[PDB]
């Protein structure tokens, strides 16, 4: 469970300092087979930034991972 | 490939853009 979600936030994490930024979400979706404006990876960051830094943390990620 | 979790994710992350293409 908690190892998967981790797992899944070094996966976009990509240089392991702890946030997802956009250019690790960018750079993920790109090469998932996505085409996305700044607009659009900025909106992507917003699903799961809370404390508006404009970076994910680990419990941000948490806490999109766990709703729905 | 995708570890399943890290496609839950990118679903999650794209919920915006996939409503804005449903209406497109
Ligand atoms: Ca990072
Ligand atoms: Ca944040």
């Amino acid at each position: 469970s908690e190892e998967e979600i981790r797992e899944a936030f070094r996966v976009f994490d990509k240089d392991g300092n702890g946030f997802i930024s956009a250019a690790e979400l960018r750079h993920v979706m790109t090469n998932l087979g996505e085409k996305l404006t700044d607009e659009e990876v900025d909106e992507m960051i917003r699903e799961a930034d809370i404390d508006g830094d404009g970076q994910v943390n680990y419990e941000e990620f948490v806490t999109m991972m766990t709703s729905k | 490939d995708v570890t399943r979790a890290t496609r839950v994710a990118y679903v999650k992350f794209m919920r915006k853009k996939m409503a804005a293409d449903e209406v497109s």
